[PDB]
């Protein structure tokens, strides 16, 4: 029933500082920086610096903030499973790369009152993407998930023949820091 | 549109216009001969289109026919210290033009105000609408009007037949600010007609490559811009036009 | 009502610097383009020299006396005054007059007398 | 600097009468012109706002005509009080720079 209808991305998101707001409307999509306070129930009922104008269905989104840009990716592959996101692979094509230029550390979602959504987390992780002949990312492997994936990453191939391959270096990082100096002598008699 | 406005704010309540997600061309402003003053205190009075700036603030108000030159960094005076004050470090331009034929009416219209005196000088880029009663030490001003204390805002008396010094003059001051946010308002980009089947130096949206351009059979995805080879060499571009 | 008044020393040494005080009953804080450099020669006539605006711009001197005459408006309680240098047989009478609209002089001030000779 | 001339100051009338005085400048701007009354041994007075007007508290006979580049002022019914020299003042028309050029004036003599 498309209850999810947007998100809020602001450090304070309570009119204290500038915050991003995205609403989803069937005719147009509205993105604003205007700082405003909204109730603890921000459900949709059915200054400013920037503005943009734009279970068979599963919507996947990726948001990130690097160098002052709020990049958004999306993909709407039909899914016949209602219990969970199924197995398979589907890449996400960027949609909006608006130059927002504000910091975001908190995130909120919008709903409607007269519906399950999963929240993921992104960390710096090397990947090995496989591009098809038309340019679509058909498969990808991790670089640190397990030794087999690390071997695939090092050999730059999705298949590796029988043998022994060196992948990375195992180093024991220092655990504690100790500083020692000779037993102190008499201090100066300033007193 | 902002230059062709029907109503113009007072100096004590100067309107500020912020421009974003827009490409501004200054050719019309440069070639417009209706401006009686185009002195700019910026880096260059012609390279404004070429320069790239993050945001532009436009301040528009009406002052006396005289003291148009007074609108500048420093230049201590009544308008400087008790009206819209320009900071000592200003990188924008000052534009002034006469508008007697439309905004001047007989009888001395009083729609335009200005601040005469305050407790302290106004900080740069400040708007004051409080219009609190100024005091001169004695402060016997518990009533609406008292001695040595009156309305600090005075109404301009503008007349078309009045001397040009007292005639209505329009000033619009634009300020360029550099911040950590990415630039969003810069000049138009000139693009030439492409030439194919010839080794020609090309600049495809900042790619800056050299070679021979020819039609391709590969199907770029709609969001993609320029392809690459195994050795990370640019071997295909999508034309923005 | 609004009125302009002047005061100054009766006598001055030749080529001596004399300060001419001026006071006005009206505040005239921001819109007074008054002139006190009109030089009324005795029996000959007036001759405008320079003006002053409240914006501390010093306006113009018209190069009648070049730069030997200057205006330093102290503001405060309508306090305005002018300095003279290398005065040689300058005329005695000159009035501090206020300027209204249409580039006119609506209200003048009382006459003053100065003698160049010792 | 603005240069200017005027008619000779000699004015003679027996009983009232109408006498015309021409005070013109080569580069004087239009609509910016004012005359004054200079009573001997007395404070000067304004009589005209601009371009042969009446201002306030001035007799209706203190009129004139802008005409062409020349500027002519008409005074009629001379009296003992009216037997005072009058001065014509012209000013420049420019925001950047402006100057005034006071005239030699004419003196009214009543017989
Ligand atoms: C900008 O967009 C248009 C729209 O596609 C580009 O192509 C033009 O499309 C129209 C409509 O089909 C054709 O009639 C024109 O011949 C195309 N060219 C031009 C120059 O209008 C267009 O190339 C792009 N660039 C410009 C400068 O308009
Ligand atoms: C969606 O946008 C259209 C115009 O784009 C507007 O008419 C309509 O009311 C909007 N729907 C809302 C606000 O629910
Ligand atoms: C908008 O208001 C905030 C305070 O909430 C302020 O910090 C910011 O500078 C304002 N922005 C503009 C463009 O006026
Ligand atoms: C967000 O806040 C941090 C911490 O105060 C600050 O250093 C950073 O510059 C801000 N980010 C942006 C994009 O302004
Ligand atoms: C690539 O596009 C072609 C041409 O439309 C199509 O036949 C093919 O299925 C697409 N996908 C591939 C090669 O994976
Ligand atoms: C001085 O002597 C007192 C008393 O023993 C001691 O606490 C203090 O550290 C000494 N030195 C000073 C005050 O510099």
């Amino acid at each position: 029933s498309n209850i999810i209808r947007g998100w809020i991305f602001g450090t304070t998101l309570d009119s204290k500082t500038q915050s991003l707001l995205i609403v989803n409307n069937a005719t147009n999509v509205v993105i604003k920086v205007c700082e405003f306070q909204f109730c603890n129930d921000p459900f949709l009922g059915v200054n400013c610096t920037f503005e943009y104008v734009s279970f068979k269905n599963l919507r996947e989104f990726v948001f990130k903030n690097i160098d002052g840009y709020f990049k958004i990716y999306s993909k709407h592959t039909p899914i016949n499973l209602v219990r969970d996101l199924p197995q398979g692979f589907s890449a996400l094509e960027p949609l909006v790369d608006l130059p927002i230029g504000i910091n975001i550390t908190r995130f909120q979602t919008l709903l409607a009152l007269h519906a399950a959504y999963y929240v993921g987390y992104l960390q710096p992780r090397t990947f090995l993407l496989k591009y098809n002949e038309n340019g679509t990312i058909t498969d990808a492997v991790d670089c640190a998930l397990d030794p087999l994936s690390e071997t695939k990453c090092t050999l730059k191939s999705f298949t590796v023949e029988k043998g022994i391959y060196q992948t990375s270096n195992f180093r024991v990082q220092p655990t504690e820091s100790i500083v020692r100096f000779p037993n102190i002598t008499n201090l100066c008699p300033f007193g | 549109e902002v230059f062709n406005a029907t109503r113009f704010a007072s100096v004590y309540a100067w309107n500020r216009k912020r421009i974003s997600n827009c490409v501004a061309d200054y050719s019309v402003l440069y070639n417009s001969a209706s401006f009686s003053t185009f002195k700019c205190y910026g880096v260059s009075p012609t390279k404004l289109n070429d320069l790239c700036f993050t945001n532009v603030y436009a301040d528009s108000f009406v002052i006396r026919g005289d003291e148009v030159r007074q609108i500048a960094p420093g230049q201590t005076g009544k308008i400087a210290d008790y009206n819209y004050k320009l900071p000592d470090d200003f990188t924008g331009c000052v534009i002034a033009w006469n508008s007697n034929n439309l905004d001047s009416k007989v009888g001395g219209n009083y729609n335009y105000l200005y601040r005469l005196f305050r407790k302290s000088n106004l900080k740069p880029f400040e708007r004051d609408i409080s219009t609190e009663i100024y005091q001169a030490g004695s402060t016997p001003c518990n009533g609406v009007e008292g001695f040595n204390c009156y309305f600090p805002l005075q109404s301009y008396g503008f007349q078309p037949t009045n001397g040009v010094g007292y005639q209505p003059y329009r000033v619009v001051v634009l300020s360029f600010e550099l911040l950590h946010a990415p630039a969003t308002v810069c000049g138009p980009k000139k693009s030439t007609n492409l030439v194919k089947n010839k080794c020609v130096n090309f600049n495809f949206n900042g790619l800056t490559g050299t070679g021979v351009l020819t039609e391709s059979n590969k199907k770029f995805l709609p969001f993609q811009q320029f392809g690459r080879d195994i050795a990370d060499t640019t071997d295909a571009v999508r034309d923005p036009q | 009502q609004e009125q302009l008044e002047e005061s100054g020393g009766g006598l001055v040494k030749p080529e001596g610097s004399l300060t001419l005080t001026c006071t006005a009953s009206g505040f005239s804080f921001s819109s007074s383009y008054w002139i006190c450099w009109v030089r009324q020669a005795p029996g000959k006539g007036l001759e405008w020299i320079g003006c002053i605006y409240t914006g501390d711009g010093s306006t113009y001197y018209a190069t009648w006396a070049k730069g030997r005459f200057t205006i330093s408006k102290a503001s405060s309680t309508t306090v305005t005054l002018q300095m003279t240098s290398l005065t040689a047989a300058d005329t005695a009478t000159y009035f501090c007059t206020r300027e209204g609209g249409w580039y006119d002089l609506n209200l003048w001030g009382p006459g003053t007398l100065v003698t160049v000779s010792s | 600097d603005i240069v200017m001339t005027q008619t000779p100051a000699s004015v003679e009338a027996a009983v009232g009468g109408t006498v015309t005085i021409n005070c013109q400048a080569s580069e004087s701007i239009s609509n910016y012109l004012s005359w004054y009354q200079q009573k001997p041994g007395q404070r000067p007075k304004l009589l005209i706002y601009y371009a042969s007007t009446l201002a306030s508290g001035v007799s209706s006979r203190f009129k004139g005509s802008r005409s062409g580049t020349e500027y002519t002022l008409t005074i009629s019914d001379l009296e003992c009080a009216d037997a005072a020299t009058y001065y014509c003042q012209s000013a420049a028309d420019s925001i950047s720079d402006k100057r005034h050029a006071f005239g030699g004036g004419t003196e009214v003599l009543v017989k």
